[PDB]
Order: C-alpha cells, then structure tokens, then sequence
C-alpha cells in the first residue's frame, strides 16, 4: 500500500505537463487523490482532490490551471498548464481517506523545474581512496561516483559491478554555493575479489536529453602498478653550436612492471606514422625497460614545433612534451574571436561566438575577460575555461552565447581583455560582413577504383562561386550527419573571378558504402536558398556504361 | 481568502523539554475539529502525527499531543528527541471542501549513540585537467546526525569552501550518511601537501582524522 | 622669466611612470618659493622641483611654474598614455643643431625588438634591437610625422604618430 | 790477450777528448800500441804508435793535434784536441810488433762523434702488420720495434720471445731530416705458437743514461680493435623551453668488440672529477655497449663551456665534444633555405635552391654568403643578390643551381652568412627526407553544367597518397603548360593515413574547351615512377 | 805526401773463383816488402790475412796469397767462399815510421737472384698520441741490392717524407734487407685511407704493392 509519483522534469515556461500518481495495494474507488506541492525552501501547499466519484476541487489560487482525471484503476494524472518560475516544486499525491488532506499514506514526491539558469551537463569523476590507505585484507571496500556542476535536477546513478555484490547509495544534492549549479555523491561498498574488479558507473541527466548518459568504467586503485617515468633525451649539437641534419629524440620509458605498452609521437598533438620512428623493449630481471627512437630532419626542429611522447599502459595514459631548445622564450598573450558557424546559426539555431586568448604568461591572478554589445543592450551568461598547455601556456576560452535575429541583423559584439600585467587592454570585435551576397554551387564525386584501394575509397567535395565566405560542410550518410573529424575541409580562398570556395575530403570504408553507397555532401551558408543549406549526394558506384 | 497564522516559525527547546505550536484561523473548520498535524523533514514526505486535532495517529508516539477547537488549535511536543529535527505543519479542512496548510515551525535537538566510519578521497586526474578539485569526507553509518566536520589543509582550517549533504534515516539500521566535499581550485589544490579531515562525534571520545598527502599515494 | 625643466626631458611618458618638473630662472630674486599650475589650478607644493610619481589619466593636460616674479612660464603639455609601444622624443619644436634623441620605448622597461622608425611615411632607420636615433642637428626638411613599428614579446605593435617640426632660429 | 778501447763518446766541435787502450795478456815494455781511426763510411786510417820507450810518432795530417801516452802498465792514453765533424770516428787500438801497423790483435773500437744537438731518449713503438692482411697459418711471423728520435748514436736491442726462439734483425740507423735524430728498426721473426705469445724488445740508449733501458712488450695482434662509436646525448629543456635545475649528458659507445675502456669527461680540456659520472656496460651476441651520464649544473651549461668525452679504447682514444647549442636567430635575423621545386628538378632538370635571410641591418660591410656540401665537393657560383625593403630592412637572396643525381642521393646543402655585426656566423642547412617514399595518386573531373553559367566550367584535380610531401602541380591545355595563374593549388596536409593530399582548381572558358576540351592536371613528385612524373587528363564529355 | 793506390775499388766474383787487388806505392816500403793485407766486415776490426807481402798470418786460410815487392804488390783470393765478401785493405810501412792504409776494395759475391718479401706496418696507437705517423715497409732476402720503394697514401705518389735502410749483405746467403719509413704527422695520416708501399725489383716482373686502410685490423 503506497504511492508513486512520475512526469516530473525541467520544461520551458508554457509548456503543458502531466504528472501521473500510481498507486498499489488500495482501491481508487474508495479513496479519494489529494495533491500538494511544495517548493525547494518553502512550505506545503494543497494543490486539489479527486474524490471517488471523479469530481475535483481545487484551491483558491489555482483558477482552473489544474485538472485532475482518473486514467486507470491505479492511476490518477494531474494536468498542469500556464507554467512560470513560480511552480518550480516537489509534487505529492496522496491518498485522502475524506475530502480532508488528512492522511498518513504519502507518496515521495516528483520534481517539477521552470528554470531560467543555464542547462548543464554533469561531469563524472571517480573517487577512490588513495591504496596506501586501502589494507590487504579489506573484505569489503567503499568507491564512488562524484556528478558534479549540473543544473537542473535530476542525476541517477546506477552501478555495474559485474560478479560481486555492491549495495548502492546515492546522497541528496548540494547547491554548489558559486555557480548554483548541484553535485552527487553516489557510494558503492562491494566485497571479495575487488582488487582486479572493474566498477562502472552510470549517470542519466534527463534535463540535458532522454539518453545523455555517462557511463564511467574504473577501477579502486592509483597504485595499480609501480608507476613508470618517462623522460626524452636528444642529440647535442655540435661544438661550433651547429645542429646536425638529422635530430634523434629517444623517449625514454623507465623500470615498470612488464605489460603491453604503446607508444605514439605528437608534432603539435597530431599523431605521425609509427614509420617514421622504432621502439624497442627490453627486460632486465622482473622490470622492463622501453625506448622508442624518433628522427626528424633539422628544418622541422627549427620551424620550433612541440612533441609529444605519449605512453599508453594498462589503460592509463604517461606523456612528456619537448620543443625546440631556447635560452630565452618571450612570449606574449594573443586573442582571437570568431563568428558564429552557419551550422550553429542555422541547422542548430544556436549561434555562439568564441574569444581564445591564447599564450599568456601564467603569472599572478585571473585575467579579466569581459563581453559587450555596441547598442548596449543586454549580454547573456558566457562560459568560460582554462586549461594549461604542453608548451607551458594557459589558454583562456570564453564562449558567448548570440541571439539568432540580433546576429543576423548587423550587431557587434566585442570581446575586451584586461590583467594587471598588461600595458593596455586587448580589443577583438565581431559583427556579420557587410560584402555581398551569392549562393554556392556544390559538386560531389568520387574517385574511381583502381589497384590497392579495395575496401577504402576517396570522396571529394568542392563548394564555390559564394559570398561571402562563412560556410559551413558537412557530410551525411544513411540518415546520421557524420562527424567532422572524419573529413577534413579546406579553408575559404578567392576564385578568381567573384566568390569563394572550399573542397572537402572524406576517406570511407568498405562497410560504409556496403551499408548505404549515397554520400551527402552539404554546405551550409548565410546565402542558400530557400533555408540557408544546400546539398548534394553521390554514390560511389558510377556504373561503366561506356557509349550510354 | 481565509488564513491560518502557525506561530511561532522557529522555536527551540532542549531533551525533557517541551515545545508548543499554536495555529490561528481566520473561520473556524469544518465541524469545528478537522485539523491534522504533520511532521517534515529534508527530502521526505510529511508524516501524520494529529488528525482531528487531538487523535494520535497509527505509528506516532504518545509525546506528541494535540488540543484546540474552532480557531485555535496547538501542538505541544514533550520528551524531547532527536527525531524531531523537523518543519511541522497543520492543516485545516473547511466548509466548501477547502484545505490548507499552516505556515511551518522548526526545532533542533539529539538523543543515541553509534560511532561513524571515516573514509577520505583525493581528486581524480580527471577533474584535475578541468581546474578544479574536489576532495570528500565520508560519514558512514552513523549516529547521531549531530556531526562535525573540518577542514584542514596543511593545518590551515577551511572555512566556506566546503559543503555537506546528509542522508535520510535509514529504513533498516536507523542510521545517517554524510559526506563534506571541500572545493578548492587547482592552482589551490597544487600549493599544498596535507588534507585532512576531522571527524567530531559523540560516539568518538577523541575527534577521528583520515588524512593523505597529494600525489603519494 | 623662470623657465620649466623636465626631468627626464620626455612629456610623453607612460601610464604609472614618475617624472620630476623643475623650474629655475635667473636669480636676480633669490629662490625662497616656487607656484605650481596643473591646468591652471594651483598645486599645493611649494618647494622648486615638483615630483609627478605614478601616473594617471588626469595627470594629463597643460602645465605651469611660477616664482615671486611678475609674469609666468610656458604652457608645457603632458601628454599621458596607456598603450604598448611610446615612440618618446626629446623636443616637440626644435632650433637647429640641437641634440635630438628619438627612442621608441616600451611598457614597463620589456624590450622592443625588430624596431623601424618611420619618418613621413618612409622608413628612416631600422635596427634588429631597439635604438636611439640622435640627429645632432635638425634641418627645415627633418620635420614630419613620426612613427615606430616594433615586436615586442614576439608580438608586432605600432606606435601613435608624432608631428614635429623645425623652424628657422634667425628670426 | 786483447785490447779495448774506452772514452768514445758526444762533444762539441773543440772540446778536447782522451780515450783509454786498456789491454789485457802482454806486457807494454814488449809491445808497441797503434791508433788507427776509421770514419762510418769510409776506409781505415792510421793515427800513430807510442813505442816501448814513450816514443810517438804520428801521421803528416795528424798536425801535433794528437798525443799519445803510457798512463800505467796496462793503459794507453790518446789526446785529441782541435776536434771538428770530420774526427767522426770508430777508432781501434792495436798491439804492433813492431813500428809496422802488421798486426793481428786489434780492440773492437770506440765510436766519437762531434755533434751540436741535445741528447734525446729513444721513443720505442711497436711494429705489426695488420692481422687481417696475416694469413691464417703463417707458421713464421715478422714483427718489430722502432727505436726513433734519439740522439746520438747508440740504441741497442735484444728480444724476449718466451719459449720461442726467433730470428733478430737489426737494421742501420738513418739520421732524421727534420730534427737530426736518429732512428733503427730491429725486427724478429719467430716460428711456432706466435698468435698467443707475448713479446718484448730491450732498447737502451747509454747516451741518454747507462741504466735507460726500455722494454716494449707486445703482442703480435692487437686485441681486434673495432673502432668504437662516440656519440653524445643530452637532457630536454621541456615543452616550453626552459631548462632544468640540472643536464644530463649520455656519451654512448654502441656495438663494438668488447674490451678494455674508459670514458673520461672533460670541461674546456680539464679533467673532472671521477665521482661526477658514471658508466656502464652491457653485451648483445657479439658486439658491446657501454654508456656514461654526466651530471652538470644548469650554470655551468649556460656558461656555453666545451664538454668533451674522451673515450680510451685498446690503448686508442676516440672523441667527441659538445657546448651549448646555438639557436639560429643571433641577432633577430632570419634566414631560410629551400628545397628544389619537383618541376624545376624532374621536368626542366635544372634545380635550383634558395636561401634567403631577411631583417638584416642596411649597414656598411658586404654580407658574406658562401654555400657548401658536407662532402667537400665542389659548388657552382650562385646568383647573390641583395635588397633594401620598403620597410627600411634588408633581405639578401641566393639562389644556388644544383645537381640532380646529386640531390636524389641525398646530398646535404649549406648556405653560410657572415656579416660584420653579427656575433657568430649563421647557417641553415637542407638536404632530401628520410622518410619513405608513395607514388601519388591523380583524379581529375569535371564539374557539371550550372544554370545560368553556359560559358565556363571548373576543372578539380586530386592528388593524394603521395610520401614525401614535395610535389609540383601543373595544368596543360592543347599540349602546352598554362599559367601558373589560371589555377589554385593548395599546400600539402596530411590524410587520414598515410601520405598528403592537395586539391587543384582551374577555371576555363567555353572558347579554350571549343578550341581543345582535353586538359591534363599532371603532378611532379620524387616517388612516382618512372620518371617522376604522373598525370591524368579530363574532357568537357558524356559517354553518348 | 806519398800516396797508396788500391784498385779496383770494387770487384765481383762468384763463389769458386778469385780475385787479384793491387797496391802501387809512390815510394817503396820499407825493405821493399813492409805491407800487410786486411780483411774487415761491419762493425767489426780489421783481421790481418798477410804481412811481410808474402807471409801467411796466422788463422787465415791457404787461399789468400800475397805477392809484390817494391811499390808493387797484390793480393790473390782463390777459391772463393760466401765468407769472404767483406772490404780489403793493404798497409804500407815506410821509412820515417809511417804506416799508409789503402783505400779499399769491396769483394761482392756473386749470387742469384732473389725477389723481396714485402711487408708494411701501420703505425701503433701510442705512436699517434705522439702526434706521429710512421709507417713501415719491409724488403727481406733480395739479391742484388737494387730496389724501388714509392709510397702511395690515398693513390698520391709521396716524395720527400720517407728514408730507406740498407743492411749489409749477409755472410750465409748473401741477401739483402731494406726499409722504408714513411713519416707523416697525425693530422695528416689521419686525413687519408689507403697507405700503399710498391716495391720495384728486378727479380720481380712487376711492382709489388702491399697496402692497408687506416684501421681495419
Ligand atoms: C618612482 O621611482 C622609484 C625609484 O627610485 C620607484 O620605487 C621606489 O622603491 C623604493 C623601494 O621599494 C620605495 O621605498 C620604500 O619601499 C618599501 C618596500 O620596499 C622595500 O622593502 C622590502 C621589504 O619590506 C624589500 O624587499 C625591498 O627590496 C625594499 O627594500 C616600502 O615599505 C616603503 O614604505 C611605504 O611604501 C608603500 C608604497 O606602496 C606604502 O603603501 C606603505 O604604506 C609604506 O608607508 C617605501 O615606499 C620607494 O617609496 C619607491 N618610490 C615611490 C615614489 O614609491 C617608484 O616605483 C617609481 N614610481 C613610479 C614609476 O610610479
Ligand atoms: C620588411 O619587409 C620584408 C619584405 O619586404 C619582410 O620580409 C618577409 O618576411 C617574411 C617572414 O619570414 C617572409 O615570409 C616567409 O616566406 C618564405 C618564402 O617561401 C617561399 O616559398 C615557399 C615554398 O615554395 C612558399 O610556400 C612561400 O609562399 C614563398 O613563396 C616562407 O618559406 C616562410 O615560411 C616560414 O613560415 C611558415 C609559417 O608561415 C613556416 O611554416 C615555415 O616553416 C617558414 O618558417 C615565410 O612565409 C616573406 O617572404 C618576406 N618577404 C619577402 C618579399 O621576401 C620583413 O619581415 C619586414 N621586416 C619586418 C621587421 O617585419
Ligand atoms: C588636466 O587637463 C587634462 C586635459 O585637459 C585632463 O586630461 C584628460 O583626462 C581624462 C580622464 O582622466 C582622459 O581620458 C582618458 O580616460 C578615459 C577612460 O580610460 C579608458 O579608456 C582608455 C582609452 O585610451 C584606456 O586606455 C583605459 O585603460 C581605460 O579603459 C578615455 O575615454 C580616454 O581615452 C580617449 O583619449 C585618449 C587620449 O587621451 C585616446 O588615446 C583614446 O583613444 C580615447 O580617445 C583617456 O584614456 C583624457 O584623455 C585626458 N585628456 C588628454 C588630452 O589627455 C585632466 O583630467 C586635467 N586634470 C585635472 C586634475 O582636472
Ligand atoms: C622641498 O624640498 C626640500 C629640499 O631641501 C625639503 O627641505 C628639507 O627636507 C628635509 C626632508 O623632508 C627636512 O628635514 C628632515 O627632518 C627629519 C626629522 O626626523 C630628519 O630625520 C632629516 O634628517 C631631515 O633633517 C627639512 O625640514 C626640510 N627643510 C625645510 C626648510 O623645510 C622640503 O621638505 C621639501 N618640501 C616638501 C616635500 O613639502
Ligand atoms: C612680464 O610681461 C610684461 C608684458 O607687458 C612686461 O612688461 C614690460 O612693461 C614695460 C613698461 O611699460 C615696457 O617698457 C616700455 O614701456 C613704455 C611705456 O609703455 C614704452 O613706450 C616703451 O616702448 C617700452 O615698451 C616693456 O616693453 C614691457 N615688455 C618687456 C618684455 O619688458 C614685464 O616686464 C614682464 N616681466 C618680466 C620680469 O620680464
Ligand atoms: C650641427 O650640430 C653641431 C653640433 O651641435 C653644431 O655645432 C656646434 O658644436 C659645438 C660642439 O661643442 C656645440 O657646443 C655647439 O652648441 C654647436 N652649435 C649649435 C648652434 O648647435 C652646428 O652648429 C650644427 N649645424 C647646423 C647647420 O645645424
Ligand atoms: C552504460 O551502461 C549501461 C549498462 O548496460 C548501458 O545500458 C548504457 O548504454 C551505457 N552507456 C553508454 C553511453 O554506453
Ligand atoms: C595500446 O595500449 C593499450 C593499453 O595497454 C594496449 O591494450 C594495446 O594493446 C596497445 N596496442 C599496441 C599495438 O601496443
Ligand atoms: C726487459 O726485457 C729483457 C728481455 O728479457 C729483460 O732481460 C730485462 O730484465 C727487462 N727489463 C725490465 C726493466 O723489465
Ligand atoms: C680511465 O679513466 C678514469 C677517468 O679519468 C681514470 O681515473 C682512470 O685512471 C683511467 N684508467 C686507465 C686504466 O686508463
């Protein structure tokens, strides 16, 4: 005999809802529905009744918002309309013995969001004790999950933890006291075989989609193994100062518990061809010792780019950084502000605009990064990261988001920097381009088969004659727009008579064309007609009928 | 239309004490008797302890007691426990099928004993590349609810970076959970060594402190 | 007449910079007392040199001394700028075969690399470090608009433009 | 009953000299004594003869310059004074019957020398051939010792060959040209179980003291003695450049025939300490390999002081140094170097390079500009040119014609400028990729009408796959290469895989494809076959 | 003032025959025969064969017999062994008391041919810390004593930067030995790769060349 409530969630202002209160063990035809609400911080409210007969009374401030039907035998549903901030609540049905909300038979209540923050996604993190505390014969052992900077409500946290046992707790909420947004801690105690056991957890965020989920797979130790050191060594020049035509960089991967180890060279964080280097690995006694040898010609060390060796072992990821060698590094802070893309202006209808400021000094404190409009109308809440680089700089990303129609109407925003280290302040603005305009033609092809291109093709897109030269490409196959790190796109150049163009590159697979052989190539672009998209299909197959 | 005044809205008295809610309305209720009295806590739903303003409910202890008829009607809550760690409401059912709620009164008090288990975690590397660290404390299996948590960082104690959530009772062993997660940048995270948590409880003689040192472990 | 000294000569200086106005003339009345004229409000220093320690917007405009003689000194002009590259320069109106140092300095003593003076448009002297260009004399043609290109902390920065011009100091 | 003869020995031109004829077995009131002297080289000479009675009579050119005297009864004293280079001389006592020199008892003769030079110590070196050019039996075997730069004469040799006999041979000392000295060879040539037998040669050289005695003990191999190979290793500065607290220098020794080693470190020539470095060894199948790190402050890395290690291997030392690097900018200044162009080097076969340096200072004092291969061989002239930019700098321009072969088997070229300001001289050097190598893949289409654009059309072309990433793209339209440009080409990236990829764009007009619709994109690239060239043509046509 | 005239200053002859040397005197000897005849080798003093122009010493062999009076005399050797090749000499006493020595004459026994062994030695690791480089041929057991040596360093005919030594001709089979130095500085040895020593004879149909590369050993 109990009570449950369902339908809660974050909806916009005016948006319908319907919340449905289920019931078990008692008779609808007997018992009469009550509904309460109350939000976070105040107290109850009565919100109605259905009595048996199907009549519903409704309190003073309702004024016929609320609407309360029977659906079934053990279900009752609320319909709520003409929704503001003010109904931001937890909702209870329960079961009314009378007319009276005099009852002892509750229902825990459903979470019911008009927000006006911004939707967050959370971000999962494992927490696990430090092994050094952990004793050998700890029968059982206590991990979790941290979901934290969300907004709104709800994360629900599941386990997977394979074979054994793990009773699972998931704590009530904080309102992180900075940024408003909340965080969970969800708790796994297992027992038995843990210590070689993979744990995984699973947090759905309904208010960001249906299906965001994060399913986080780790295991509860950061012992694991005895950790390696990676160190990089390099040839000398000569004794006149002079480099030789050739650099060798040995990476060099010190005593570890032996296991399969894998290693990938980074020019600037992208990854070269393994043929370019060698590795070796050697074991010496119970330890192993690896080494992995790369050779660069003398103008590529002198262009001054950054290496990576990057070490993958047991699933758990060593890096060390080098670039070119310096007696003195001045370096200086730069900024850089784009406009927004035609695909977020268009397909997405959410167009942002981005200021990077990138190769500042990290000295002391925050630097100060401030969005404006020209009309001095309103800007929104921006975003706003900062992440440590390999070669020793902080960069600092702050993403804005823009109105669509004031956009596309000719305003100017403009990113302004400031820090006390700096001699003046920085200024970068941003506003759509007054040229002309001009649509794009689009042509797809392929390339045709030939010897040792078997299972893996070459497509080719070429968009041009357009103005002005914002556009966004992408390529869409079987009903799913494939993601862009998959082709590469050329940046916009001048025809040599009126507009610009790009070409795009797409290497596919076998299976792909097996599975659909229609490859879409689409341009999004301020200037197409009639939606501002314009797309082209190929297939591959281009059947030989020589003379027609 | 019509109201009724909950006075007062907080009030606090200790164990053998006694605390006494009174509820005003503005007309008189339905048969001159229905008025319920309820009991709230975090996360929960209400708990009927007075239906028709006097008749305990089914579950409800004896201490609670219910009086009053027409207009005013009072809750006087002896023996004091530390279950009563609660909003208490009344409601009122009226002539024209009308309900509603008074306006809440919150107390504050302690009772048994059972020691917690104290468990420490450092930030993962994971949230470190995103500049922020979190480190928790956790309570386990506690009792009573009445806890204190500090901060020490490098034998600094923190004040307003760190943040608690506690569990509802357990519907088995009666007990709590707590954790406190300490907030720190990463920059804040990477000047200092020791983080230490000190667990105050009265189940512990001596204040219980989980500690570890950042990147040795 | 007392006329007005710099120290250092430079009324072009940077936002947060000190920089020290003197003011002296013949001593044919005896120096007991000096006025001070920020626009022309009386300041309240007394003494003959006046210190001007960190520079702000407002430390801007039009100075003025004064001594126990009858009429008073010239409207030397100060400008105060925040920015990264101050092409400084020794005099705003020059008589020829006076020294001239030209120096296109940057924020806070940071060091300006590949540096270029422009003079009318045309580039002067360019030189890998920054320079003093120092023209001992001044002819009639040596008058024009000045700027510098520079890079400093890797990054290009070009100074705001200066007019300067010469005069004929018979008549 | 013999004579010898005593006192022969180095002096200056006019120091007076006395030998002693000790004799043994006759009686001097019986017998007379003779003094003959004989020069290296030349035939016998009779100085004198004292008789019984202290008579002494002498040669017409002896000129009272000698002086001959009985001392005791066994002893017979001869006086030289005014003595020049030509008494040079072995000079030989002898026991006459009669005032005839007839006589058959003579002593064996000391040697006299009149010389200026200093009296210098044999250096003994040891003389074997080349194991390899020794055959595998060689049941005899000649070695040697070289007794070299002593003065005077003599040095004497005898051997130790252990329980081998052996044949010795002493050669005639040659004077030599430079410095005066003198020089012998003494070989042995031994039978038997030579290649495990140790041996030794006694050179003394009583000149230099009576008791100077040196023994070279050596083998008739050496012990293998592959030359090892140096190479030195240093620590990172990291990612954004700075240095460490401390360096890390790894000299290496790889893959040699074990032996004997050091490794020593040097800071400007000096030797460190000891403790300061460490070294180790291991062995693979054969060959060995040692390592040694060296910990040096960060201070005395920037100090820019020479670090040598010196590597002492069989007796034999190998080298290498460093000091602290040099970063290519001395003064702001830039400078670049080019490859060659595929179609300049495959299609015109005439490569050129170029190296150009800019943001140079418009001072007086010519830049000097020199080009080199790190072979040696010799360069052609190239086309120097400077000029002064709108912008007040000054770039200087060379462009350098090259051979082909000479570049396809990976010659590396320098370009090298000097200028008078500049602290240190600047160089750049380019030679071909190291990588492998991917003929290129060519597609080339046409795109399809327009509406609204009947009289022009664009031509695509993809060229991808291709390793390395050197690559010349031309358009040709009725047989001739068009313009550079009427088309657009983009600059290599990379594929997905392996290779780079660029797109090509040519717009044309409805009276060229009129005129001939067939255009070929054609790619130039080193890895394509046969003659690093491969093309494709389109046409403006349907199948029909 | 008086002269003593051997000749020849030089004879050959093989083994089993005889040679005559003459001594012709300005003056007559001493009672017309006061002269001796010597034989001496290398290092070595001169044996007395005859005295008194005709008398036998005592110890040398019937075959040597002197003959001459006056200023005439010579000196016969029949039967002619290997031994013998050596330089001989006559002595002339005078009156006055004045003993005149001859001027010599080489015996050479005349052998066959014989072509050289040829051997070249680089220089020892100890010899280049000196900062000296002597490389070595070896001629061994020719007969007769005429010989070529060119020293080829990196196919370059060298010149001025060698010397030779000759041995004397052996008493058992009447061979000679050579060798050539070739003296070079480290720097300039170590410039260079092949070292090449051609040996010209004429029991030789070609020039021999023995050679080596720097290392390689
Ligand atoms: C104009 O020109 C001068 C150059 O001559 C510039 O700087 C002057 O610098 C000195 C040295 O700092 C100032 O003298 C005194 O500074 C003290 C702090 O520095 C000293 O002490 C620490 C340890 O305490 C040492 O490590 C350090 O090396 C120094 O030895 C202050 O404590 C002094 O007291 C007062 O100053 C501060 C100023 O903010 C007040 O807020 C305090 O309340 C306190 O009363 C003292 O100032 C000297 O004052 C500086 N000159 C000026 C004019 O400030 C200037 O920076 C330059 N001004 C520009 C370019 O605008
Ligand atoms: C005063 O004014 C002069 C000009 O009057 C300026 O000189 C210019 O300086 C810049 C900076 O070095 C030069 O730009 C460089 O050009 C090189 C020429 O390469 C040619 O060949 C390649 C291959 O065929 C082509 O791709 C290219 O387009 C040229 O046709 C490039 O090789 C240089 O590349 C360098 O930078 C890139 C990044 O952009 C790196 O990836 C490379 O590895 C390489 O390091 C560079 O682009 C320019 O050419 C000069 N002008 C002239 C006319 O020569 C002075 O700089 C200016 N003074 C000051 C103080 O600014
Ligand atoms: C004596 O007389 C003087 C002149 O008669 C008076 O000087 C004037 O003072 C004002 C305020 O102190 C100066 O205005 C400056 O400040 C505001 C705000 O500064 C912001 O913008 C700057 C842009 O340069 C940024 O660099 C700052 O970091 C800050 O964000 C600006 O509006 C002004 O900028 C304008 O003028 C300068 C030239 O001065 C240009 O370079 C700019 O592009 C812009 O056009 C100034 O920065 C004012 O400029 C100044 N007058 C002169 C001629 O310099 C002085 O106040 C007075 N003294 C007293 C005590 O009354
Ligand atoms: C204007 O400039 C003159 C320059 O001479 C200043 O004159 C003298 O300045 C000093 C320093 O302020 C004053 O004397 C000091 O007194 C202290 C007391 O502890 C002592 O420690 C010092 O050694 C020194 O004696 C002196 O009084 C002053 N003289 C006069 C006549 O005023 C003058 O102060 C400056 N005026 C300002 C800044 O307003
Ligand atoms: C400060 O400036 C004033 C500007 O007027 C100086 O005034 C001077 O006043 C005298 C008195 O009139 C002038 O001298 C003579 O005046 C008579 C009568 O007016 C006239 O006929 C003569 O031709 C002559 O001008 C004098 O010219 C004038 N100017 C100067 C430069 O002296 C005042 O002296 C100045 N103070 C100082 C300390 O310089
Ligand atoms: C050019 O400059 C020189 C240097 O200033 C002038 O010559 C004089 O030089 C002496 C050198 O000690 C200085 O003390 C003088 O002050 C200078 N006189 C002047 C008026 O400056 C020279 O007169 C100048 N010539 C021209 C035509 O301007
Ligand atoms: C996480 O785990 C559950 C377990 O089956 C699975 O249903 C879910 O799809 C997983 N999430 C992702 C993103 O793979
Ligand atoms: C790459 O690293 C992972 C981590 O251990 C390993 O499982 C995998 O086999 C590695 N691959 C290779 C080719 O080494
Ligand atoms: C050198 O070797 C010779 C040859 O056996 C030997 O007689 C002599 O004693 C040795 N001298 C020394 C100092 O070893
Ligand atoms: C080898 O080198 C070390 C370093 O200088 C030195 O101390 C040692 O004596 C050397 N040993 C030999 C046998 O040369």
């Amino acid at each position: 005999q109990s009570l449950e409530e369902s339908g809660g969630r974050l909806v916009t202002p005016g948006t319908p809802l319907t919340l449905t209160c289920t019931v078990s063990g008692f008779s609808l035809s007997t018992y009469n529905i009550h509904w309460v609400r109350q939000a976070p911080g105040k107290g109850l409210e009565w919100i109605g009744v259905i009595d048996t007969g199907g009549g519903t009374y409704f309190a003073s401030w309702a004024k016929g918002r609320f609407a309360i039907s029977k659906t079934s035998s053990t279900t009752v549903d609320l319909k709520m309309t003409s929704l503001t901030a003010a109904d931001t609540a937890t909702y209870f049905c329960a079961k009314g013995f009378d007319y009276s909300a005099s009852t002892n038979l509750w229902g825990p209540g459903t979470l019911v969001t008009i927000s006006s923050a911004s939707t967050q996604s959370p971000s999962v993190f494992p927490l696990t004790r430090c092994c050094k505390n952990i004793p050998s014969n700890a029968t059982s052992v206590t991990l979790g999950c941290l979901a934290t900077g969300y907004f709104p409500e709800p994360v629900m946290v599941t386990w997977d933890t394979g074979s054994l046992n793990g009773t699972t707790m998931t704590l009530p909420a904080t309102t992180l006291t900075l940024s408003g947004h909340y965080a969970t801690i969800s708790l796994l105690t297992v027992s038995g075989a843990w210590a070689k056991q993979m744990f995984t957890c699973r947090v759905a965020h309904t208010p960001s989609s249906t299906d965001w989920v994060d399913n986080k797979t780790f295991s509860v130790c950061s012992r694991d193994f005895t950790p390696p050191t990676v160190k990089i060594l390099q040839s000398s020049c000569d004794g006149g100062g002079h480099f030789p035509p050739t650099i060798q960089l040995l990476c060099l991967v010190s005593g570890y518990t032996p296991g399969t180890i894998n290693i990938t060279w980074l020019e600037d964080g992208q990854v070269m061809d393994v043929d370019l280097s060698t590795a070796s690995t050697t074991q010496e006694g119970e330890l192993a010792s690896t080494q992995s040898e790369l050779t660069l010609s003398q103008k590529h060390w002198l262009s001054d780019r950054t290496y990576t060796c990057q070490v993958t072992y047991q699933g758990h990821t060593f890096e060390d950084s080098t670039k070119k060698c310096a007696d003195s590094n001045p370096r200086g802070v730069s900024a850089y502000l784009s406009r927004p893309s035609p695909f977020d202006l268009f397909i997405r209808k959410s167009p942002t605009i981005t200021c990077l400021v990138v190769d500042l000094a990290p000295s002391k404190g925050t630097v100060n990064l401030t969005w404006s409009r020209a009309s001095g109308k309103p800007v929104n809440h921006s975003t706003r990261k900062e992440e440590k680089q390999r070669n020793g700089t902080l960069t600092v990303t702050s993403t804005l988001p823009v109105g669509t129609r004031d956009w596309i109407e000719g305003e100017t925003y403009q990113c302004r920097v400031t820090h006390p280290h700096l001699p003046r302040a920085l200024m970068r603005s941003t506003t759509k381009t007054s040229g002309p305009r001009a649509a794009p033609e689009v042509y797809a092809f392929a390339t045709p088969e030939w010897p040792g291109s078997r299972d893996k093709r070459t497509l080719a897109c070429l968009i041009q004659n357009f103005m002005p030269e914002d556009i966004s490409v992408q390529w869409l196959h079987n009903e799913v727009q494939l993601p862009d790190a998959r082709h590469s796109t050329t940046q916009p150049r001048k025809t040599k008579g009126s507009g610009f163009f790009v070409f795009s590159r797409l290497e596919v697979t076998r299976a792909e064309w097996e599975q659909k052989d229609e490859f879409i190539c689409r341009a999004v672009h301020e200037a197409a007609s009639p939606s501002q998209t314009v797309q082209r299909a190929v297939s591959s197959v281009n059947p030989g009928k020589h003379h027609h | 239309e019509l109201d009724m005044t909950q006075t007062p809205s907080s009030v606090s008295a200790p164990v053998g004490g006694s605390v006494t809610i009174n509820c005003q309305s503005s007309q008189s209720v339905y048969g001159n008797n229905y008025l319920a009295w309820y009991q709230q806590k975090a996360g929960q739903p209400p708990k009927l302890l007075i239906y028709r303003a006097s008749t305990l409910a089914s579950g409800a202890p004896s201490r609670f007691k219910g009086s009053g008829s027409g207009t005013q009607f009072t809750l006087t809550i002896s023996d004091l426990e530390s279950d009563d760690a609660a909003t208490y409401y009344c409601l009122g059912y009226y002539n024209g099928v009308i309900n509603v709620f008074g306006g809440g009164t919150n107390v504050e008090i302690k009772r048994t004993v059972g020691a917690p288990s104290v468990f420490i975690f450092p930030p993962s590397d994971e949230q470190l590349k995103s500049g922020t660290a979190s480190v928790v404390c956790l309570l386990n299996n506690f009792y009573p609810r009445e806890a204190k948590v500090q901060w020490k960082v490098d034998n600094a104690l923190q004040s307003g970076n760190s943040q608690e959530s506690v569990t509802e009772q357990d519907s088995k062993d009666s007990t709590y959970s707590l954790s406190s997660t300490l907030t720190l940048s990463k920059a804040d995270y990477e000047k200092h060594k020791v983080y230490a948590c000190e667990v105050t409880h009265q189940g512990l003689s001596s204040p219980v402190t989980k500690s570890f040192n950042r990147g040795e472990c | 007449k007392p006329k007005v000294s710099l120290n250092p000569p430079w009324n072009r200086i940077f936002k947060g910079e000190n920089v020290t106005l003197t003011c002296n003339g013949n001593n044919f009345f005896e120096v007991s007392s000096t006025k001070w004229f920020h626009n022309g409000s009386l300041s309240e220093e007394t003494n003959s040199s006046l210190n001007i320690v960190n520079a702000k917007f407002e430390d801007s405009g039009e100075y003025k001394c004064q001594h126990q003689q009858v009429n008073e000194s010239e409207p030397v002009y100060l400008e105060v700028f925040s920015d990264w590259l101050l092409l400084q320069a020794s005099a705003e109106v020059v008589m020829e075969g006076q020294p001239l140092f030209l120096r296109c300095h940057g924020w806070r003593n940071w060091d300006v690399y590949k540096v270029i003076y422009y003079k009318d448009g045309e580039a002067l002297k360019y030189w890998y470090e920054n320079h003093n260009i120092s023209i001992t004399n001044a002819t009639v043609e040596d008058s024009g608009t000045y700027y510098c290109t520079g890079k400093v902390w890797q990054l290009d920065y070009e100074s705001e433009p200066l007019n300067i011009t010469v005069i004929k100091a018979p008549r």
